[PDB]
C-alpha cells in the first residue's frame, strides 16, 4: 500500500506539466515530502524547501 | 591450490601486542619505521607468522613466474581482488603491510632471499624501499607504508621481483578496511607454464544504467513492487563453486536512485546467503558508504566509510556482530541455513556497495558505476 | 562558429575588483555563498559579461538538444575535454564557478528562464543548488561550488537542465588551474537533429607502455639517439587544422622512465608550434608535475601542482612569462615563427604532463598510462 | 660523448650478472651514480646509497 519518496528531484518541473500536487502524511514514511501528479498521471518526488516547489504550491492552489 | 578465500575470527587479545602492532602498523601513525619495527622484531622473531592471524579475510590467486634472462629476474604480478572501493580523495590514508616470503630451501642458496615489492598506480608508483622495512629473516621481508585509501582499488598493480624462482614464493598486501577489519591480497607464484589461477571473486556493478532507476517505470518489468516484496534475486555463485549459495538483489537500486514514490518497507534485502549448515568459518560482509550528515552545499564533503560485519557459529547457532553507524546488518533469513544482508531503504541513496565474503567465495555488489 | 578554442590576456588590473572575484569566487575561501555574492552582485550589475574577461582559455562544443517532453526538460549534456589531469587525492580543492545563459529573447516568454546544472562523477554528483548561487539575472545564473581537484577531470560529466529550447543558451565551467590561469569549458546548445560538434581538442599518451622506455634497448629504432639530439617529432595538427602547426617528441619518455644511462642534453624540446607569423592571439602551455622535493619513504606526499606559461606577440615580438617552480619553459624556435616547450632531462620523471592551447587547437599531452 | 643517469633502477642485479662497474664523474651529470655493466656489456644505473649496491662493489672489488 502506502508509498513514500525517498529521493527528490532536483530539475524544476514546468508548470504546464502539474495536475496535482499531495503532501506525505502517513507515518510510514521516512522523509517529508511533496508528491506532484503529471498532466499524464505521472508522480514525482519534490523538495518543500525548494522555491520551485512552493511556487509551484502556490499556482496549484490559485486556480481551484 | 594455489588459489582461494578464507575467513577467520581475529582476536587482538589473544595475539601477541597485537593492540600495538595494530596501532602502529596497521595505523597511519608515526612516520618512521623504528615503532613498528621494534614491535616486530620482538613478537615475529618469537612467532614467524603471527602477522596471518591479523587477516579476518585472507585472497589468494596463482600467479605464474615471468622471466627475464639478464638481470636474474622472475617476477611474479597481479590484480589483487579489492573487496571494495578504496576511497574518495577526501579520505585519509590507509597503512599497509606488504610481506615477501618463500619456502626455505634444505639447501643453503648460493645468495640471500632477495624481494622487491611495488604497488603502481597510473600516476605514481609506491615502492618498498628499504627505508620501508619494518622486519626480515632469511626467508621474509615486512615493509609498512601509508597510501591514500583512493588509490587501494582495482588499478594499483602487485609486481614483486625475485632474484630467483624461489619454492613457495608469494606476496601478501595487508590492507586494514577499518579498526577491527583487515584484508589480505595474496600472490602465489606457479609454474611459468601454467595459466593465471585467479580465486573465485567477482565485481558487479548492481545498478547498470542507473538512469534506468530515476523512476519507477520499469518497476514492473524488473519484478521490483510490493507484491515481490522489492525483490529480484540473481545468483552470485557459479555453477561449480563451493556448497554454498548467494545472491543478489536488484530492486535495491530504485530506492537509490528513483524520485518517483516507492512502496514503504521496513528493510530491503540486499543479499542472502544459503548453505550455513555446512560452513566451516564465519562470513564476513563489508559496506561501503557515505554518512548521512548534512553537508555544506558550496562543499559537498565526500568522505567514504567502511564497516564490517561478522556471522560466525557459535555451538551451532549463527549470530551476527552489530553496529551503530553501519549502515547494514546481518541476521539469520528464513531458518539457521541462510543469513540475509538487510538494510533500511532510507540508507541507499548513500551506499556506495557491499561486499559478501566467505570460505571461497568473495563478492563486491557496487551500487554505482556500469562497469 | 559553435565550436572552437580561443585565448586572450588576462589583467585583472583592468577588471572591475578582478582581485576580489579571483580571491573569494575562483579560490576556495569562505564556505558560504555572500561574499562571492556581493562582489558579484556588484560588478555584473554594470557589465553583465565581465566573467568572460577572467578566460585565459575558452574551449567551447556544440551538443545537441535532448528532450524529455514528459516534464518539459530541453537537457543539454558533454564532456568537457579538461587541459590536463586534474590531480591527486592528496591535492585540495578547486572553487569553480558555472554560468548558465541564453540570448534575451525580444519577446517575453511564457515563463522565466531556468537551468540546474550538475557536474557528476563516478561515485558522486555534484549539483548546484540554489544554495550555490552568487548571481541572478533575467537570462542567466551564476553558481559557485568546491570540488575536489582530482575529480575536475575527463570522467566528470556536464549536464544542463533547461525548460524551453532557448537560442544561444550555453553552458561553462570556470576552471582555475593555477592562481593565474583560467581555463573555461563550455558547451553551446545546436539544433536537437544536429551531430555533436567537438572542438579540436585531443589527448595523447606520449609514452605509451612506460616499460618500453625502462632502459634504452629501443633507442636506436625510436630515434632518440645523440645523433638525433633526442628528437623524434609526431604531427599533431590534423591534416584540416588551423594555419598553425604542432608537434610533440617521444624521446622525454627515455629521460622519464630510462635507468640506463642517457646522452646528456642540455636540454630537452616536448613540442613545438610554427606559424607564430600569423597567429594573432596568445599561446600557452600548462604542466603537471609534482614536486621535486624529498619525500617520506613512508608516506610519499604525491601533492600534483600546475603551472601555466603564456607565449605572446609584442609589436609583432614573441616573449614567454617566466617561472622558478615551473619545470617547463617557453622559447622561440630556430625563428620567431616558432615556439619551443622545453624542460631540463632531470626533471622529466616529474613531469606528469603538458598542454598546449592556442587559437583553435587544444593538446593534451600524458607521460604516463596508455590512454 | 657523454652518458649519464637520470632514474636508478630499484631492483637489484644478480651479483653473477656484473661484468664491472664504474662511477660518474663527468660535471655534466646531475646525479651521483654508479653504473653497473652486466655480463652482456649493458648498463645500469644504480644508487650508491642502497645496500646491495655497495656490496656488489665490495663484491666487484674483491675478485679484481
Amino acid at each position: 500500500p502506502v508509498t513514500c519518496c525517498y529521493n527528490f528531484t532536483n530539475r524544476k518541473i514546468s508548470v504546464q506539466r502539474l495536475a496535482s500536487y499531495r503532501r506525505i502524511t502517513s507515518s510510514k514514511c521516512p522523509k517529508e515530502a511533496v508528491i506532484f501528479k503529471t498532466i499524464v498521471a505521472k508522480e514525482i518526488c519534490a523538495d518543500p524547501k525548494q522555491k520551485w516547489v512552493q511556487d509551484s504550491i502556490d499556482h496549484l492552489d490559485k486556480q481551484t | 591450490h594455489s588459489s582461494g578465500v578464507s575467513t577467520q575470527s581475529v582476536d587482538l587479545s589473544q595475539i601477541k601486542r597485537g593492540d600495538e602492532i595494530q596501532a602502529h602498523c596497521l595505523t597511519p601513525a608515526e612516520t618512521e619505521v623504528t615503532e613498528c619495527a621494534g614491535i616486530l622484531k620482538d613478537v615475529l622473531s618469537k612467532n614467524l607468522h603471527e602477522l596471518q592471524g591479523l587477516c579476518n579475510v585472507k585472497n589468494k590467486m596463482g600467479v605464474p613466474w615471468v622471466s627475464v634472462e639478464e638481470l636474474g629476474q622472475e617476477i611474479i604480478t597481479g590484480r589483487l581482488p579489492f573487496p571494495s572501493v578504496g576511497g574518495t580523495p577526501v579520505n585519509d590514508l590507509v597503512r599497509v603491510l606488504v610481506v615477501a616470503e618463500s619456502n626455505t630451501p634444505e639447501e643453503t642458496p648460493e645468495e640471500e632471499f632477495y624481494a622487491y615489492v611495488e604497488l603502481q598506480t597510473e600516476l605514481y608508483t609506491f615502492g618498498l624501499s628499504d627505508d620501508n622495512v619494518v622486519f626480515t629473516s632469511d626467508y621474509m621481508t615486512v615493509w609498512m607504508i601509508d597510501i591514500p585509501k583512493s588509490y587501494v582499488d582495482v588499478g594499483m598493480l602487485t609486481r614483486a621481483t625475485f632474484l630467483e624462482q624461489w619454492p613457495g614464493a608469494k606476496v601478501t598486501v595487508m590492507i586494514p578496511y577499518s579498526s577491527t577489519f583487515t584484508w589480505c591480497g595474496e600472490l602465489g607464484a606457479i609454474s611459468e607454464e601454467s595459466a593465471p589461477q585467479p580465486s573465485l571473486s567477482a565485481r558487479s556493478p548492481v545498478c547498470k544504467n542507473s538512469a534506468r532507476y530515476s523512476t519507477s517505470k520499469f518497476c514492473e518489468v524488473d519484478g521490483c513492487t510490493a507484491e515481490t516484496g522489492m525483490e529480484k534475486m540473481s545468483l552470485l555463485t557459479p555453477f561449480g563453486g563451493p556448497p554454498q549459495q548467494a545472491k543478489m538483489n536488484t530492486c535495491p537500486c530504485y530506492y537509490k536512485y528513483s524520485v518517483s514514490p516507492l512502496p514503504a518497507m521496513d528493510h530491503l534485502i540486499l543479499a542472502d546467503l544459503a548453505g550455513l549448515d555446512s560452513l566451516t568459518s564465519p562470513v564476513y560482509v563489508m559496506a561501503a558508504y557515505f554518512d548521512s550528515t548534512h553537508e555544506n552545499p558550496v562543499r559537498p564533503s565526500s568522505k567514504l566509510y567502511h564497516c564490517a560485519l561478522q556471522m560466525t557459529s557459535h555451538d551451532g547457532v549463527w549470530t551476527s556482530t552489530s553496529s551503530e553507524q553501519c549502515p547494514i546488518r546481518l541476521v539469520e533469513g528464513q531458518s539457521q541455513n541462510v543469513l540475509q544482508v538487510r538494510v533500511a531503504p532510507t540508507s541507499m541513496p548513500n551506499l556506495v556497495g557491499v561486499s559478501l565474503m566467505l570460505e571461497g567465495q568473495q563478492y563486491r555488489l557496487e551500487y554505482f558505476g556500469d562497469h
